């Protein structure tokens, strides 16, 4: 995971288009 | 005694001297305010600022 802007796909693979643009927002 | 006396009372007589103040306040304020949000977002391929 980052953490400046924390990332850890893995994470959110537990939970594309949808999720990464919300999550990607920033 | 009695007429010093009077000369000095007729400089006394003197009327109470009024003045008209006139202070007047100016204020002037001007404003300018821009914010610019600049955006890119496409979900396709996942890239979105």
């Amino acid at each position: 995971s980052g953490y400046g802007k924390d990332g850890n796909i893995g994470i959110k693979d537990e939970d594309p288009f949808v999720d990464l643009g919300a999550k990607d927002a920033t | 005694r009695l007429d010093e006396l009077r000369r000095i009372v007729s400089q006394l007589d003197i009327p109470v001297r009024q003045v008209m103040i006139e202070a007047r306040i100016v204020e002037a304020n001007v404003g300018y305010d821009k914010s610019l949000g600049v955006r890119w977002g496409g979900a396709y391929h996942k890239g979105n600022w």
